[PDB]
């Protein structure tokens, strides 16, 4: 009674659920589930493959191998990246192990384990936006006026209306965020194949 | 526990890269210096919070 | 060789005939409009 | 026959550009996406052993 209020701005304060176990393992989970895609998505043939290739890299049998050598085994494997990236993952993993001389197998093949999900990222998405382009074709045979300058256009929204169900769900703030920095020209769409050249570029 | 070598192994096929504890004993256990590979692979790992 | 080139002129025809009924096709849509608003999310991974 | 084997040709070309525009359109999507299953293993005996002399 008498609008005595009264709301109350909750702020999440950063006080819950915070770890207890400091530092041996509790990360062990992360690795071991990208280790499952191999522990997974892959055949024992590779495993194999690599096993025996890099056993004949490791010319001292010290299960390391240095930068030149590790450059050798990628390049063996078909391997085309940059050399700075790979030059500073071969520190951070070489940092891992301050006392060896080089990288253990398991950190040194997750330099790539991780461009794994990194590509398999933008390979959902290319599918899932070519699946977008399906679908809006579909919805244009129903629709006969619209004509072949809007071969490359579904409304905005839509976009966002798609992006939480296709690939990944995503959050609705990222959705919201990623819209707002593309910046429509406030026509309620934007062109796809400029968003795409966009998140294939940063 | 005297469970040696097959004993150990058998804990690592989830707790070698088991990321759940805090504190994990096995002394007086005869763990044979063979079976230690299994923790060499705990400790080349980079996720830790153990 | 010639019942082919006949059918073929006949396709050219009827290529030109559909081109028509494209340039019918451009005039369904003008404005209209009513906002098929709310939600049409759900999309089983299940693919294609 | 001749000119229709010179025309295959032609059209054999045609798709092997094809193809390629689809190489380069691939090479970066397809660079090293999978890289692969744990190797080097268990290694623990103190096996040389061999001839004293």
């Amino acid at each position: 009674m008498d609008n005595t209020g009264k709301l109350e701005k909750q702020l999440v304060t950063l006080n819950d659920g915070l770890p207890k176990k400091p530092a041996k393992e509790i990360i062990e989970e992360l690795k071991h589930h990208l280790y499952q895609d191999f522990q997974k998505f892959f055949s024992e043939e590779k495993k194999q493959q690599y096993q025996n290739n890099f056993a004949l890299f490791d010319r001292d049998n010290d299960k390391y191998i240095n930068l030149s050598e590790l450059k050798e085994l990628l390049t063996s494997v078909n391997i085309t990246f940059p050399d700075d990236e790979l030059e500073e993952l071969y520190n951070e993993f070489c940092l891992t192990s301050p006392e060896a001389d080089g990288i253990n197998e398991d950190a040194v093949f997750i330099i790539v384990s991780k461009k794994i999900r990194d590509n398999d990222k933008d390979e959902q998405l290319t599918q899932a936006f070519k699946l977008v382009e399906k679908a809006v074709n579909d919805e244009l045979a129903k629709t006969p006026n619209e004509t072949k300058e809007q071969e490359g256009y579904i409304r905005v929204e839509q976009f966002k209306e798609l992006l939480m169900t296709l690939g990944n769900r995503w959050s609705e703030e990222q959705a919201n965020e990623f819209l707002k920095d593309i910046n429509p020209k406030s026509d309620e769409r934007i062109n796809y194949l400029d968003v795409v050249k966009k998140l294939m570029k940063r | 526990n005297e469970f040696g070598t097959e004993g150990l192994m058998q804990l690592a096929a989830g707790l070698c890269m088991n990321s759940v504890l805090e504190k994990l004993s096995l002394n007086y256990c005869a763990i044979t210096a063979e079976g230690s590979k299994y923790i060499q692979q705990i400790l080349s790992f980079v996720n830790t919070n153990l | 060789e010639e019942e082919f080139r006949l059918k073929k002129e006949q396709w050219e025809i009827q290529e030109r005939r559909k081109k028509e009924a494209a340039r019918c096709i451009l005039h369904f849509l003008m404005a209209r409009k009513e906002k098929s608003k709310k939600k049409k999310k759900k999309k089983g991974k299940k693919k294609k | 026959e001749r000119q229709e084997l010179e025309e295959a040709d032609r059209k054999q070309q045609e798709e092997l550009d094809q193809i390629r525009l689809d190489n380069a359109i691939k090479l970066i999507q397809i660079e090293y996406q999978e890289w692969k299953d744990a190797g080097g293993g268990k290694k623990k005996r103190k096996k040389g052993k061999k001839k004293k002399k």
